[PDB]
């Protein structure tokens, strides 16, 4: 295995990471910082030099989400959001004109702010959850297209959600956080439920990724990892793992899937030097790496590439580190 | 009586403290997962508990003896207890409501029909009804002498809390939107009604 | 000032005033611990307040008594009344009531008049 | 042991007997004078009263009354059944 060169990009303080994402065609690392810094720097394992950054005055930042991966605007536009009731367009054509996305009617001032939004595949749909039903509107027209009435009674501005690897047209999930309930909803017809089923919020309020589906692995706050197939969601509603393993003595604060849905990644942020990789469907732990003998820190964010070979690990000290895998 | 407090940690320990002096009095450890609901009879005799490892713990309050335990098919999220009839209903992960007679130490009732998770449920003061609030916008009255659903209230703002008044008059419901608390009226001047379920969407 | 209570224990003519004060568990009879008493067989009868409710119970207090009057049987019956009365007097004022209800239940169930002194008043029938 | 008594209560079997103490404690005992319970003093500010007491006819309860504007309920074990305030 190849140990790459250590990273050099760091915050002046000890700070967190808004989002980790990748350019789909080139190796490039996008970074949103909390001081209104929208920077992106080139990575090869040898390079960390800054391509460009963005600091728009009269607009702070609160969350970061990489704008849609395939319509035509993966490589031109990035929509970023702050504490105000609109969000921003960043143009690599660099034009970078602000398109004030305050154009939701009568329901704009109902959330905290634009803090959590998930764009769909072909950008004709964009999903937003409240404490809470979901708005679905265009990222290029500004009109409220529709919105599915996800009723909710324990919805707490649910932390992360995902149009699945079987296509957004097939179904689309809702991870109802603080109990982790799952609501499969169909995009082809607004108003029809695919199915709902219990996922455990007794263990795991932790973030979860969608595999592919092929595997649906979930993590707990106890080092107890579970493997849930997509067709374990059919009746009866309780899931059963084919293998449920302990590898962490402490909390599991991170989860990632590979693009083929056959590699799980997990990490924590309570004790320094702790990160683990999992193979699928062989259920193997990658033992050559990662261990506690590598500098890992208190890991907040982690991401695989669209190729999934590389691996970005952000700490609470400002160092984000990539690895070919 | 207002003398002792019963707390259940995320690791499984349940301690009994004295509310007058704030002292450690007693500690238990049987659950290996988080304790989701603790109660005791009004006679201060038998102490019940429910955990995420499926465990229903039955204790003697006078001694420290394990009186009983029952294992269910689903972990339990909440415990509401009716004191003057010694029954307690339990919201499980299998979308069913397990009402339990405590003296028998036996599972006696279980309710089905809720398509989604229930966050709030409470006993009628006469012990005949349990109106529950679920994520599928269902606020259902449950009649215990028949064991079936007799009423379902379908709303647009689902109630986060349903709470029976001590007198048989009012209902305290807190909702998802709206900082206020909707109070609901049982008519209670008459009824002989027994009519049934699913209606308007 | 320390938390402290004082009571008494009476046999036929024996007087034994107790001084149940706070501390670490010294329990003395006029200068002397319990295990030296002589009667030496009636040592077990004054062992009894250690025993009927559980042994420990004493790590926060201290005991000192003194006896004037009586006989060697009468002197030991005076103090062992006063120990149990002196014990619950601390639970009367500082500790909660229901603990003391558990003490007196363990006391009264075996009671050899541990909580009441002897008084004799005859009458023809 | 304590307590000049105003209020006395009997069982109609000749075995159980309740005494009101010189305070709000209510103690009950057998014909072999072994004290079963002693009940805590009277609360309810608008000082202590123990004026009337009764052993119920089923033999499973007693009712206690003072003059502090309520009434108290007990069983043969230690506990309070109910407390009804006027």
């Amino acid at each position: 295995i190849v140990r790459l060169k250590d990273a050099n990009a760091s915050h002046p303080s000890h700070s967190a990471i808004q989002s980790l994402s990748f350019h789909p065609s080139k190796p490039l690392l996008l970074t949103g910082g909390y001081d209104k810094t929208l920077r992106i720097y080139h990575i090869d394992g040898k390079t960390n030099h800054l391509v460009t950054s963005l600091h728009l005055v009269g607009s702070p930042i609160q969350t970061c989400t990489f704008y849609t991966s395939l319509s035509n605007q993966n490589q031109q536009n990035i929509f970023t959001a702050g504490r105000r009731r609109y969000m921003h367009s960043w143009d690599l054509s660099q034009t970078a004109k602000i398109e004030k996305f305050s154009r939701l009617y009568g329901h704009e001032s109902t959330q905290r702010s634009f803090e959590n939004f998930k764009v769909a595949h072909l950008q004709n749909s964009q999903t937003n959850s409240v404490h809470g039903w979901i708005n679905i509107l265009h990222s290029t027209s500004g009109l409220w297209l529709m919105g599915c009435k996800i009723e909710g009674v324990i919805t707490d501005f649910c932390i992360d959600y995902q149009p699945i690897s079987r296509g957004k047209f097939r179904t689309i999930l809702i991870a109802v956080n603080a109990y982790g309930e799952v609501w499969e909803f169909d995009l082809n017809k607004n108003g029809h439920v695919i199915r709902r089923w219990k996922d455990q919020g007794g263990v795991g309020i932790t973030k979860i990724q969608v595999g592919g589906n092929r595997w649906l692995a979930v993590g707990s706050e106890s080092g107890f990892v579970n493997l849930y197939d997509r067709n374990n969601a059919m009746t009866s509603s309780t899931p059963t793992p084919v293998a449920a393993l302990d590898q962490l003595t402490t909390t599991i604060s991170n989860l990632q899937f590979s693009p083929d849905g056959q590699i799980l990644c997990m990490a924590s942020r309570a004790v320094k030097d702790a990160l683990r990789l999992v193979h699928l469907p062989s259920c193997s732990v990658f033992s050559n790496w990662p261990t506690s003998g590598t500098p890992l820190g208190k890991v907040t964010s982690v991401a695989f590439s669209p190729s999934g070979g590389l691996l970005a690990v952000g700490n609470e000290q400002g160092k984000v580190r990539l690895w070919k895998l | 009586c207002g003398n002792f407090g019963f707390i259940g940690s995320s690791n499984g320990s349940i301690t009994i403290y004295n509310m007058q002096s704030g002292i450690l009095r007693k500690k238990y450890k049987l659950h290996k997962r988080a304790v989701t609901g603790i109660s005791l009879d009004g006679m201060n005799r038998k102490m019940v508990s429910c955990g995420l490892d499926g465990i229903v713990g039955f204790y003697d309050f006078n001694k420290s003896t394990l009186l009983g335990k029952l294992k269910l098919d689903a972990p339990i999220t909440a415990m509401v207890y009716h004191r003057s009839s010694d029954l307690f209903a339990l919201a499980l992960d299998d979308l069913s409501i397990v009402v339990i007679d405590a003296v028998t130490q036996r599972v006696v009732r279980q309710l089905w029909g809720h398509s989604n998770r229930i966050t709030a449920f409470d006993f009628s003061p006469e012990g005949r009804w349990i109106v529950s609030a679920s994520l599928d916008s269902t606020i259902r009255t449950w009649d215990l002498p028949t064991g079936g659903c007799i009423d379902g209230i379908i709303v647009d703002n689902v109630a986060t809390n349903v709470k029976f008044s001590p007198n048989g008059d009012l209902l305290a419901t807190t909702h998802v939107t709206g900082n206020g608390i909707c109070i609901w009226t049982n008519r209670a001047q008459f009824k002989t009604v027994s009519t049934r379920t699913i209606d308007e969407s | 000032a320390v938390p402290s209570v004082q009571t008494f224990g009476k046999k036929k003519s024996a007087t034994a005033v107790a001084h149940v004060k706070a501390g670490k568990g010294l329990i003395k009879v006029n200068g002397s611990p319990i295990t030296l008493v002589e009667p030496e067989i009636l040592r077990f009868k004054v062992y009894e307040p250690l025993l009927l409710v559980g042994l420990d119970k004493f790590s926060n207090i201290d005991i000192r008594v003194r006896v004037t009057g009586g006989g060697h049987v009468s002197q030991v019956y005076a103090i062992r009344q006063a120990i149990a009365k002196g014990l619950v007097a601390y639970h009367q004022k500082y500790v909660d009531e229901q603990s003391k209800n558990e003490l007196k239940k363990a006391f009264t169930s075996y009671d050899r008049t541990l909580l009441i002194a002897d008084s004799r008043r005859p009458e023809p029938k | 042991v304590y307590s000049d008594v105003l209020a006395l209560s009997m069982r109609p079997d000749g075995k159980e007997v309740a005494v009101s103490t010189l305070k709000g404690q209510i103690s009950i005992f057998n014909i072999e004078d072994a004290k079963q319970v002693g009940n805590i003093d009277c609360r309810k500010d608008i000082s202590k009263f123990f004026t009337t007491i009764h052993y119920s006819f089923d033999g499973m309860a007693i009712v206690a009354g003072g003059n502090n504007n309520s009434i108290c309920l007990y069983d043969v074990p230690n506990e309070v059944l109910l407390k009804r305030f006027i």
